[PDB]
């Protein structure tokens, strides 16, 4: 789990921060930088493909011009009040983030789940009766009544 | 044999012929009658007549009769001379085995291999029993070879420059009985190099990392350990004697049988140093400078700095970036001429050699990418050429951070995970292979049966491209 | 599903096979980062520059008997291993 | 010249490991030929193998009679190339008047093993007495003559193998007609140089051997696995 | 038969590889092969091996 997390993470924090500094400029509120570099790539390891880098499917009415109230920046405007951004520079790389997490990072910690269970449940009944004598000893331990009865003895 | 034997003895006139008696015997391989009936009552040893017959055992392949010879007296170095090597090389020295030593040559070149091109083209036109090894051991003589490494002095790495030669000749594909045999007494003389330097080990252990690190005085102008190394002998390094040399060269100076979080905790606070909290076994300033000597802590320290360096390269880019470059892209600047300053000294200190590395392939790549940002992000009051260096700039963010996976390979839990990771290519290839096969197969019918006649290439590509691929993350095409 | 199942029991079976060649080809390739730490003598990564100026500084200006002793202990040992050998 | 087959090469290995265990001496010709060629070898092996722990000392008892580079001193030589053996940490050559005397040193030799036999030392197990081994192995007149020496003496726990020259004669056997028997059959070509009045004196020599068996002991063929040497001494 | 041991033995296989790739020896690298493939007049050059 902690190797998933590490790579996942690694691969994150690298999508996260190209896409906000290709798509946008100058953000200056705390909030809407780690909603946009540690979020949405997060929640497109459970199949969510992020959205706005399209240019076709991008809306105006979701943006703010200036933090002023709660909605994203957005994607700095040409002098056409066109989006600047490369589709075919945005495009595959949400295409490779997205094949990199959702597939071959998540189909890898399957793999290695598969190899430990393999490995240690012959071990494993000897460490659970193992561990058996510890409940063992504090239930025989005490000499004592119920459970919400306890309190008087 | 026998009967000549008894015949040539009972002559009563070459009784005093004990060399034509031995000669007899040795073209014969009677081993037991030669050293029953020769070698016994001791009446008559020269021990500087007996050449002849040993070039002749050596030419004939008898190697039980050397080792008697070696066992009733002989020096190799008296007998070797160049004459006698060239008489080996040029006249009893194969033709086939050259064929491949040619093939060899051409196409899987090494260090060693061309060393022992320019020796063999030195005796076909200082050191004996190693070239007597060599000629021995690359015509697959298997058991004469065996003779003469028990009489040499460095013996581990007689065995593995032994095994590195022989794993590199079964690499030719003609002839592949060679190849077969030339493996298999590869395996063998690493097997006896392990097996040896383990008994080594286990006796003394100061003497045995002494022996480690000799380089021979020019024996294939290498070290036991660079050879280890050079033929991807993995197990004589996966052994527990050069696990803990290494381990006891990567702690450095601080006892390794101390926690790691004592270690990382006076890393943390400096002036900590001067504690009984770290055990320096392996009067105050000898203790901060055999701590910040050490690689495990200039290593530690080297991982903390460029964490710094990715936080601040992410507020360069997302935060604080006008047409003009502010304090912290300075700073950045600096640290990226210092990372610059490390790869071409390592550049430097290696050669071309360097090049072979993956890793340094892409370092290279990222800090071409960083100057070439650097060159677009300078003309200001252009706004096309300050977005197309933020652009370059992220791009070559996705390279200095994806660059932290190589740098967690020491660890001891992370390690064997992240090397694992690139056996894993192939079924990679081979997915997206049969993935890419379908993609266009269905993209192609479904963009025919629906439109007619698309003529934008960019809405060819996406209908036909992006959305069965989408369809690969659940998306089901609309 | 077909596509995808099949990639998670390639990427198992290849688990299967080279894990204990794994931490064998994992300290092999420790020789390298302890060989490329142990190398230089060198200060703390941020002051590693300064020392760059030192070495251009050198750019300004300009049958051992032990090893004997210690081969001759590696041939005890050798006819220790090769008596070993011809014991088993 | 010397025969040294590996099962003799394994057990003087083990001989000398057994002196260096027991911190023991060994007295020997301490010529550079032969046996005592490959016990300086071996000397030399178990002091580079482990340099401390009672480094072990071997004697060398020369005639100088033979000696070919000959130095007087008070100042270090330098003998290279009988000839001495390099691996000697002692030497002692005796003194006499010309070259070709053979023999000369087995007085003073069987005079200082006499002296060790009754010399006390109580810090022992063998009730003090510093006990006293004797080993032969090959052949000649000096072994035989040796051999008896010793055994004439009290105290000198004879020890021979079951291979060699003289070693198969003593082994063998265990009056003149089977001694004549058995020294022809086991060496017959020295025999034919050597006259008929002293094999006499040779077969009262071995008959001197013989008159004290309990003294004498032997190492056989079965008898060839781990930890003979200390089964015999 | 279906006798897939008698041929997959090194005996066939060496026969069929050698068969295979004809009068090119074995023992040269495929990309010097393919990029002699693309590019046509590069044939009378000393980069494939017809032993
Ligand atoms: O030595 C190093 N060089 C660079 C580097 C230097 C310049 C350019 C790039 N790059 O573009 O990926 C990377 C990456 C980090 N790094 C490092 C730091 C701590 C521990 C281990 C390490 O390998
Ligand atoms: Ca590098």
């Amino acid at each position: 789990v902690f190797f998933f997390l590490f790579l996942f993470a690694v691969w994150m924090v690298a999508f996260g921060v190209a896409r906000q500094g290709i798509l946008r400029q100058n953000e200056q509120r705390w909030r809407w930088i780690f909603r946009s570099v540690i979020y949405e790539p997060y929640l497109a390891m459970f199949g969510q493909v992020p959205s706005d880098v399209d240019s076709t499917t991008y809306d105006f009415s979701h943006c703010t011009f200036s933090g002023n109230e709660s909605k994203p920046l957005c994607v700095e405007l040409d002098e056409h009040n066109l989006p600047r951004f490369p589709e075919w520079i945005t495009i595959p790389l949400v295409c490779i983030y997205m094949l990199s997490t959702n597939i071959l990072l998540v189909n890898l910690l399957v793999a290695m789940f598969g190899y430990t269970v393999g490995i240690v449940q012959e071990n494993n009944d000897q460490v659970w009766k193992f561990q058996r004598y510890f409940l063992v000893q504090e239930y025989c331990n005490r000499l004592n009544i119920p459970f919400p009865f306890v309190v008087f003895a | 044999s026998y009967a000549l034997y008894k015949a040539f003895s009972t002559n009563e006139q070459d009784k005093d012929n004990w060399n034509g008696q031995l000669k007899l015997l040795l073209e014969w391989n009677q081993l037991d009658l030669a050293s029953d009936e020769i070698f016994t009552n001791d009446r008559r040893w020269e021990s500087a007549d007996l050449q002849e017959v040993m070039f002749t055992a050596l030419i004939k392949d008898r190697p039980k009769f050397v080792r008697l010879f070696l066992e009733n007296g002989l020096n190799l170095q008296k007998f070797l001379t160049n004459e006698v090597l060239t008489e080996l090389f040029s006249t009893h020295f194969s033709t086939l085995v050259y064929r491949n030593l040619q093939i060899a040559k051409n196409s899987y070149n090494d260090a060693l291999l061309t060393f022992v091109w320019k020796l063999v083209a030195n005796f076909r036109r200082r050191h004996p029993l190693q070239a007597l090894f060599i000629w021995a051991i690359l015509q697959n003589k298997k058991e004469l070879s065996k003779v003469i490494w028990e009489q040499t002095k460095g013996c581990t790495l007689a065995a593995l420059g032994a095994s590195k030669l022989l794993k590199t000749l079964a690499k030719v594909k003609n002839d592949i009985n060679a190849a077969g045999e030339s493996e298999e007494l590869a395996n063998e003389y690493e097997t006896r190099a392990v097996e040896l330097f383990t008994e080594c080990y286990s006796n003394d252990e100061d003497l045995a990392e002494q022996l480690l690190v000799y380089s021979c005085e020019a024996w294939g102008g290498s070290n036991c350990l660079e050879l280890a190394v050079e033929a991807t002998d993995q197990h004589f390094i996966a052994q527990p004697g050069v696990q803990n040399f290494l381990s006891k060269q990567w702690y450095g100076e601080i006892s390794r049988d101390t926690k790691n979080w004592k270690i990382i905790l006076c890393l943390f606070i400096i002036p900590l140093v001067g504690c009984g909290l770290v055990s320096f076994r392996k009067k105050l300033l000898w203790y901060y400078v055999a701590f910040f000597t050490s690689p495990f802590v200039v290593f530690s320290w080297n991982v903390v700095f460029y964490i710094a360096f990715l936080l601040l390269f992410a507020y360069v880019l997302l935060m604080d970036f006008h047409s003009v470059p502010h304090t912290p892209e300075l700073i950045l600047y600096a640290l990226v001429f210092v990372l610059f300053c490390d790869e071409v000294r390592q550049w430097y200190m290696n050669g071309v050699n360097y090049f072979t590395d993956l890793w340094n392939v892409m370092d290279t790549l990222g800090l071409f990418y960083f100057i070439a940002g650097i060159v677009f992000r300078l003309h200001s009051s252009n706004k096309s050429s300050l977005y197309s260096g933020r652009v370059i700039f992220c791009l070559d963010y996705i390279i200095f951070t994806l660059r932290l996976i190589h740098i967690f390979t020491v660890s001891r839990n992370l390690g064997p995970k992240i090397i694992m990771l690139q056996r894993m290519l192939i079924d990679v290839f081979f997915f997206l292979f049969l993935f890419a096969v379908w993609m266009v197969a269905f993209g192609v019918a479904r963009q025919g049966i629906l439109r007619q006649n698309e003529q934008r290439w960019r809405w060819i590509f996406r209908s036909v491209i992006y959305e069965p691929y989408l369809a690969m993350f659940g998306q089901v095409p609309s | 599903i077909l596509l995808v199942n099949l990639l998670v029991a390639m990427f198992g079976y290849t688990v299967g096979i080279v894990q204990e060649n794994n931490d064998q080809v994992w300290k092999f390739q420790r020789y390298f980062l302890v060989q490329e730490y142990c190398n230089r003598l060198n200060i703390p990564f941020p002051f590693v520059v300064f020392a760059y100026f030192y070495m251009v500084v050198k750019k300004c200006f300009k049958f051992r008997n032990e090893d004997n002793e210690t081969l001759a202990w590696e041939g005890v040992m050798k006819e220790n291993y090769l008596v070993k050998i011809n014991t088993k | 010249n010397f025969a040294l087959k590996p099962r003799m090469r394994k057990i003087f290995s083990r001989l000398i490991y057994i002196a260096q265990s027991k911190g023991a001496w060994i007295l020997t010709g301490g010529t550079h030929y032969g046996l005592m060629k490959y016990i300086g070898e071996v000397v030399r092996d178990n002091t580079i193998s482990r340099n401390s722990e009672e480094n072990i000392v071997a004697i060398g008892i020369a005639a100088w009679g033979m000696v070919s580079n000959r130095d007087t001193l008070i100042d270090e030589g330098h003998f290279s190339a009988y000839i001495l053996d390099n691996n000697h940490t002692h030497l002692l050559l005796v003194d006499n008047g010309c070259h070709g005397h053979p023999t000369v040193e087995a007085k003073l030799r069987n005079q200082l093993e006499k002296y060790i036999s009754e010399r006390t030392s109580q810090d022992s197990n063998y009730g003090g007495k510093i006990p006293i081994v004797c080993f032969a192995q090959g052949g000649g007149r000096e072994t035989l003559k040796a051999i008896n020496t010793s055994v004439k003496s009290k105290i000198p726990c004879v020890v021979v193998e079951g291979s060699g020259q003289i070693a198969d004669v003593i082994a063998s056997l265990v009056t003149s007609s089977m001694v004549k028997e058995k020294l022809v059959r086991f060496l017959p070509r020295t025999v034919s140089r050597l006259p008929e009045e002293e094999i006499e004196s040779w077969i009262k020599w071995l008959k001197e051997i013989l008159e004290s068996s309990h003294l004498l002991t032997v190492i056989k063929m079965e008898e060839a696995g781990d930890e003979i040497v200390s089964n015999a001494i």
